[PDB]
DNA sequence: ATCGAGAATCCCGGTGCCGAGGCCGCTCAATTGGTCGTAGACAGCTCTAGCACCGCTTAAACGCACGTACGCGCTGTCCCCCGCGTTTTAACCGCCAAGGGGATTACTCCCTAGTCTCCAGGCACGTGTCAGATATATACATCCGAT
DNA sequence: ATCGGATGTATATATCTGACACGTGCCTGGAGACTAGGGAGTAATCCCCTTGGCGGTTAAAACGCGGGGGACAGCGCGTACGTGCGTTTAAGCGGTGCTAGAGCTGTCTACGACCAATTGAGCGGCCTCGGCACCGGGATTCTCGAT
């Protein structure tokens, strides 16, 4: 008799389990590989201490994680409970991102 | 050879589920569709700013190797200090 | 010969040992606070330059970083705070 | 000579190091001039707010069952005090995560 | 007669005006009654020089004229042309004022 | 003598003042409850604001406060503001 | 033996009194020769452009002398100056004449 | 006993203006918001000289320091053409 | 309305292993002890600029009516995104290779603090206009009914 | 959907008045010509630590396929606040007085750099085992589909 939970239960459990967890998310070489081609454009032929595409890693995450936060707090403030584009151009443009 | 090292996605990289696991360490239970590639795009636009500062310190030291010390300066002169590398 | 380095990490081992003195910390943790200490360390030590600079002054003394740690210091936690440099300014002193 | 070789934070009763915080002091192009016991109330100041930080991740990792602090008892170690987390805002620390915030409208509209 | 205009004609030609000009427009002894009773509670018996207030009063009217920025943007954002005291909450938040 | 009942400093804040920087700021129509949680929020920032430029001006030992205090104490707190020096 | 004259400088903006304020201000130990030339040659480009765009944002005004309002809207206008000055209240400023669309009222 | 003074760039600031548009004058208020922010300038272009003399093990301030710091300060075409200008100051400099 | 699969989550138990903690040499930065010009507490004046006070006009603030439009809750309707099996597929991991470039130590040397005097650049200080606010009268631009 | 009061707003013209651009004087900080120790460019090397490749497995990513609930447009109904007019009312002004304290300048003095010998103290190399993972098994709890 197969029957899934619900739109909720593996998200708000699963925000459980990554809010719960410390680790980092996205993958060592396609954001290394990323790190890398961003590079490229301002000098050619660089090298990177590994510990530093970590560090590079953890700000962005928590950069964007804060992101999240903050477009989470903006659409739930529409009475929404779904993230969409412009209220990411709010928090941004809130915030100061938006130059 | 390289087994299909074809990365595709350029710089999408940041696969959907792995900003689908980002946005729920922030918090956040469902997410629309053009949410991804807006994502990518904001990621870019700092990862831009943060190395593009980040290779001027280490061109002035004339060396042609980044190191931690160098971004983790770079990002506290951008106001967004981070402890554990120096 | 390996240049030799400087850190923080064994005095806050023994304010470990102080607080809780049958307690582990592991080395990642140790090297986020060695990257505090010098970040509140830089912080009240620039306040102390430009609020020493202002009154056309050209010395740091106590009163200057009495001062800036009541400015960087949120409250509650710039009065024990001022209560232990008093305290460790005269206890100093009676030496 | 001799003169009973004595250091200073005993001097102080203190346990940080006076002369190389002062050093530090003299070496970074804050003032021309840098007074007699100013970094003895400057390593005052440090005890203070490291014995804090320590405590506070102490009493949330015995109530997070280790026996040793890792970077995250110092994510919510600092992150549950208010005075601490405003001296510290603008300051990510690698291997924290996030404390466990989840909004009202979140959480499930069950009877 | 009735003449009178729409709510919002006033507004928006208000607006036109206000933000077309640049003056002081929080009144001064008021003001300055508010910075010295404000003033009296870290320390007493005090002494102003006049510019001091006018400076209070810059800060004043960016902070509070910048808020009014984000919480009008806040509000419209929730397809509502009116601000309420909860998006002044947002947007304090948002800049991180808790 | 000349009427002078004027308790209540904050409330010196009007509510078409309020209005005003409303008006500066672009705001269209003006709720219930906003004037309340206004001088509140005024009453905050000019509590830090003047917090810290006592402590500026304590420091000097002098009784008076002047104008380049409040411009250090807006310029600690990220806010500079030009035009009265410094 | 000392038949000199006292030209030197040559140039645009004090390098002398920007090389005092560089070595009296504790930045380093020691300040290099060719670096107040340097920091007065980026300082009056800067000021050259922010007071040119005050210069035509003041003939738009269809004055003479540039008040802060000009140095207002001539910061903001631009991008590159207003990220330079974001955090930077300008005293006497006001805002540039933004309006929200939904604000705009529309009809037949 | 008549009294002191205290510097200012009102004189420089003058002197710039009347290179740009020299027939258009400058009121009071003006000028001491343009001294105040070449002051601001000045102290975050130093400062940054000074974060960044105090990595590399160096105490001493030349012009390259600036070039880099002036390259992290100002934002794109105008840190392009303030180092172009720069190095126009050291170039036309020396060369006398 | 309230009760069972059952699946995810929490509670002990041996293992291992390796990273946390500790111990032994050991360079060097703290330390101690004198000097010394000097920055700065300290006293005293001064005068000036902040505070106090009083009367008059009045712009502005206050307060009553009023109406409509803005907020907001219900209703339906669609679809986009959540959830889960199935394939694949490229990330992760171990190890092996090569050298380019970081760190080190030394070498040599130009260069920027430091001194003393010399003078005009800017800066305090009268000064008198031409740019702008302020009426002041005057013809457009758009709002708002009422048709 | 047009037309007209009307009405706030843009357009010359004087007019005082005063804020700024400017001329006089001065004095001290810019500068100019030396010296000197040291910071740093510059060479060369040590080696190590970044890059590169290659094979083996596979957790994760991709993708197809339900399906339902969340965004959103309509829509009706209340209320609250914008608009405008009579009342007040204290803010601005504008002068008048008084002296507290910023600021100046001088007095005298306790205190931080300069060296310079002395040494244990924190740091790196190098062990060593116990706490966290970590399977591995097992009872609890919560959810979701039933009554």
């Amino acid at each position: 008799k197969p029957h899934r939970y619900r739109p909720g239960t593996v998200a708000l459990r699963e925000i459980r389990r990554y809010q719960k967890s410390t680790e980092l998310l996205i993958r060592k070489l396609p954001f290394q590989r990323l790190v890398r081609e961003i590079a490229q454009d301002f000098k050619t032929d660089l090298r990177f201490q590994s510990s530093a595409v970590m560090a590079l890693q953890e700000a962005s995450e928590a950069y964007l994680v804060a992101l999240f936060e903050d477009t989470n707090l903006c659409a739930i403030h529409a009475k929404r409970v779904t993230i969409m584009p412009k209220d990411i151009q709010l928090a941004r443009r809130i915030r100061g991102e938006r130059a | 050879k390289r087994h299909r090292k074809v990365l595709r996605d350029n710089i999408q990289g940041i696969t959907k589920p792995a900003i689908r696991r980002l946005a729920r360490r922030g918090g956040v239970k469902r997410i629309s569709g053009l949410i991804y590639e807006e994502t990518r795009g904001v990621l870019k636009v700092f990862l831009e700013n943060v190395i593009r500062d980040a290779v001027t310190y280490t061109e002035h030291a004339k060396r042609k190797t980044v190191t931690a010390m160098d971004v983790v300066y770079a990002l506290k002169r951008q106001g967004r200090t981070l402890y554990g590398f120096g | 010969r390996k240049t030799r380095k400087e850190s923080y990490a064994i005095y806050v081992y023994k304010v470990l040992k102080q607080v809780h003195p049958d307690t582990g910390i592991s080395s990642k943790a140790m090297s986020i606070m060695n990257s505090f200490v010098n970040d509140v360390f830089e912080r009240i030590a620039g306040e102390a330059s430009r609020l020493a600079h202002y009154n056309k002054r050209s010395t740091i003394t106590s009163r200057e970083i009495q001062t800036a740690v009541r400015l960087l210091l949120p409250g509650e936690l710039a009065k024990h705070a001022v209560s232990e440099g008093t305290k460790a300014v005269t206890k100093y002193t009676s030496a | 000579t001799r003169a009973k070789a004595k250091t200073r934070s005993s001097r102080a009763g203190l346990q940080f190091p006076v002369g190389r915080v002062h050093r530090l002091l003299r070496k970074g192009n804050y003032a021309e001039r840098v007074g007699a016991g100013a970094p003895v109330y400057l390593a005052a100041v440090l005890e203070y707010l490291t014995a804090e930080i320590l405590e506070l991740a102490g009493n949330a990792a015995r109530d997070n069952k280790k026996t040793r602090i890792i970077p995250r008892h110092l994510q919510l170690a600092v992150r549950n005090d208010e005075e601490l987390n405003k001296l510290l805002g603008r300051v990510t620390i690698a291997q924290g995560g996030v404390l466990p915030n989840i909004q009202s409208v979140l959480l499930p509209k069950k009877t």
